[PDB]
Order: structure tokens, then sequence, then C-alpha cells
């Protein structure tokens, strides 16, 4: 009751199979509501659209009494490559602002 | 009494003092209609009305809500488990907070 948002970070060498691990968690969740976000339907869009797209996948889940959501590949999604380094600074900013912003009181 | 009604509708426009009467009157009259298979006035108690001060409590947690200003709706998100004095440095801390907001009004 204290707490009424909690994450947790799942994380290993490639190709360890943790994607699978963490569909099948939340499937066992037993939610209402569950959506998955993942970048493979943002191929080629610029980084506001990105914004916007996350922004709507959240909102809706303000909407329900129990809801469960994945991030999936999180440096796919930020657009990272080791040389420079170069990534895209305003989704960064985004979630690090929405991994702390409470629900609709009693949700 | 109107003194604590006066104090504690901060921010309310002419109009909102308006509806908040209205819809504690509201409330009384509908204490005495019961609408389950048809609507049917008592006239048995109608000659006893009266407003007491749970209606205009009721009515200020739940119809009116002010379109200015911060409100209680922000103050609970915010300060989500209180303050709980722990130590020392909390009472400094406030005591600073106090001088300085004496030192803005006089100065
Ligand atoms: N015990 C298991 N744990 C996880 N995945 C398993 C297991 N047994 C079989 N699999 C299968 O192995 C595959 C794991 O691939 P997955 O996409 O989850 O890996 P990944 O770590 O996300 O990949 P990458 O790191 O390259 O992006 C899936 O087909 C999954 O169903």
């Amino acid at each position: 009751d204290r707490t009424p948002l909690v994450s947790v970070l799942l994380e290993g060498p490639p190709h360890s199979g943790k994607t699978a691990l963490a569909a099948k968690i939340a499937e066992e969740s037993n939610f209402p509501f569950i959506k998955i976000c993942s970048p493979d339907k943002m191929i080629g869009f610029s980084e506001t659209a990105k914004c916007q797209a996350m922004k709507k996948i959240f909102d809706d889940a303000y909407k329900s009494q129990l809801s469960c959501v994945v991030v999936d590949d999180i440096e796919r999604l930020l657009d990272y490559v080791p040389i420079g380094p170069r990534f895209s600074n305003l989704v960064l900013q985004a979630l690090l602002v929405l991994l702390k912003k409470a629900p609709p009181q009693g949700r | 009494d109107i003194k604590e009604l006066a104090v504690e509708t901060k921010n309310f426009s002419g109009a909102e003092l308006e509806g908040l009467v209205r819809a504690a009157q509201s409330t009384a009259m509908n204490r005495h209609i019961k609408a389950s298979t048809k609507v049917e006035v008592d006239m048995e108690k109608a000659e006893s009305l009266q407003v007491t001060r749970g209606d205009f409590l009721a009515s200020l947690e739940n119809d009116i809500k002010p379109a200015f200003g911060t409100n209680q709706e922000d103050y609970a998100s915010y300060i989500m488990n209180g303050i709980i004095k722990w130590g020392d440095p909390v009472t400094r801390v406030l005591d600073d907070g106090e001088l300085l907001v004496q030192q803005t009004k006089n100065s």
C-alpha cells in the first residue's frame, strides 16, 4: 500500500534468452492489462515519434486497477553505438522521468 | 458556521461559492426521495428539512473543485507518506524555512 509502483531489471550476456523469461513472468502475473512495448514496431521513427508512442502506451495503462508493462532491449530503444558514443538524449530523459510518475491514486 | 467555510474555501470565485450552496441543498431533498421502482416524495418528513455541516463537508470533498492555484490533489501526491520526526535535522530545516518566509514577508 505504501509502494504502488515497483520496477525491476533483467540483465545478462547476449543470446541468454531473457525476453522470453520476462514474457513468461508477465503472462503468469494474471493481471487484467498486459502490454509489450518493443522496438520492432517503430522502425525508422524520429525520436519525437518514439516519445509520443511510449507516452500513449503508458497512458493506456493508467485506466485499470492492475497493470504490467515490459520494456524490451533498452539499448536498441536509445539508438546506442560504441563509437563516439552516440545516442538519443530526448528518449533517455523521457524514460528517466517516466520511471517515477505514480499513477492516479488507488491503482 | 460561516467563518469555517470562508476560511477553508480558498481560490474560490463567486460562481463556485453559489454552486457549493446549491449542491449542499440538494443532498437533503435527495435524502427524502426514494427512487427504486417509482419516484415517491415522502411528505411525512418533508416538514423537517434541515441542512447540516456534514452535507457541506461532503459537497466540498466530492462535487465542487476550483479551477485555479494548487489544491489538495497535489499535496496528496507529493507528500505521499507524510513527515516523521526521526531526528534533529528535520526541525532545523523547518526552522530555517520559517525564518526565510518571515524575512520575505517583512523586509
Ligand atoms: N529455458 C529457456 N529460457 C529461455 N528461453 C528459452 C528456454 N528454452 C528455450 N528457450 C527459447 O530460446 C529463445 C530465447 O531467445 P530470446 O529472444 O529470448 O533471447 P534474447 O536474449 O532476447 O536475445 P538477444 O539477447 O540476442 O536479443 C526463445 O525461442 C525461447 O523460447
